[PDB]
């Protein structure tokens, strides 16, 4: 999907 | 590299 | 145990891909009440991201089956609820560490931004599985944590700093997916990409493999949302 | 209702929640009726994934413990963590082995299914042998060997050389010889005979089973290549 990240 | 057994994971 | 042995058992658990263990070690460390180092807070954050990630992934599978579906429907429903409970218990554990220990002892701008961004993320995870009555309150708590982090990072950090970029990526995901504002999501992501590009002669050895991978993720989201 | 426990097991599978899948299939088995072909494959998939996670962890930690010369507080903590993983792994094997002894093997009413459960007994005793202390090991190794041998004798009497269950048993038995008994000549010889007798079928292999047979035959030959080099 959409990328998020930490 | 690892030799085969079955069932696989 | 003692602080230093707890950290070493966490790294070991990390190598064994035993994430529940890793999170219980780093919870204990945090509960001793001393400010965390860079190395420690990254360990804490990696442990909980893997523990909560496995529940979210399982929730999306079961909740879809329940949709495209009776006693078979009721079963999917019950199984989705048991997964939801495990997920909320995990989020409230993290949220309670943030409020009692981490945010109060944070002595630098950079670490205040890190923890506020984490607080936005974990309220956002609650928002994904909330329904009706509680949802507005939860969505509000996510947006305010994000907004305070965004203001501090604009005032104190360079446009190429990884923590500043990482925040812009996740806050734009919040707009798109939680608030339904594709136009605000796009313009947040585009400004963050362009200001970083304008300043590239100013990235060091340390953060210049992290910064450019997040720039890549920003442009990938835009292309997705623009197609 | 067995039908409902089987539906939950599938659901657990699609969510990648293998401990939940294993608890449902243990309950179905515990009802005392013979398992369908579908139910037997579910049981085997749940437990393969639950025990696999531990074995993979065990190798990571054991290899860190040995590599560390000195640091006797760090080596001690590694040793402790390895032992805790070992205790989880032994429990899982003992649960499986007890289902096989009480319900699955005494009730198996066809050669196909009795070969399948026998091969599973040899596998789970072999997992206990990978982590056995030196006083208990020899007893564990012989249990693995006897279960594989009785399977091997039934399959050679009752099944065609290209049957997937017969081919999978020769693949696992031959790895037992190589790694557990340190007998590479015996391991090679067992793998080569099973490959060659299967090739012998320039004659009869069914269209629904052929893809499985061919895949395992290539696994046998990759092992022979690795062990010859």
């Amino acid at each position: 999907r959409s990328a998020s990240f930490s | 590299p690892r030799r085969n057994t079955l069932p696989a994971m | 145990m003692d602080k230093n042995e707890l950290v070493q058992k966490a790294k070991l658990a990390e190598q064994a891909e035993r994430y529940d263990d890793m999170a219980a070690c780093m919870k204990s460390v945090t509960e001793q009440g001393a400010e965390l180092s860079n190395e420690e807070r990254n360990l804490l954050s990696v442990a909980y991201k893997n523990v909560v990630g496995a529940r979210r992934s399982s929730w999306r599978v079961v909740s879809s089956i329940e949709q495209k579906t009776e006693k078979k429907q009721q079963m999917a429903r019950e199984y989705r609820e048991k997964i939801e409970t495990e997920l909320r218990d995990i989020c409230n554990d993290v949220l309670s560490l943030l409020e009692k220990f981490l945010i109060p002892n944070a002595s630098q701008a950079e670490s205040k931004v890190f923890y506020l961004k984490m607080k936005g993320d974990y309220y956002r995870y609650l928002a994904e599985v909330a329904a009706g009555d509680d949802k507005k309150g939860i969505v509000d708590q996510s947006q305010q944590a994000y907004q305070e982090a965004f203001e501090i990072s604009k005032k104190e950090m360079q446009p190429t700093h990884p923590i500043r970029l990482g925040l812009a990526l996740n806050f734009s995901v919040f707009y798109y997916e939680i608030l339904n504002s594709p136009e605000k999501a796009c313009s947040l992501a585009k400004t963050a990409f362009d200001e970083a590009i304008a300043e590239l002669d100013t990235l060091s050895e340390e953060s210049y493999k992290d910064s450019t991978l997040i720039m890549q993720l920003l442009r990938d989201n835009l292309t997705l949302w623009t197609s």
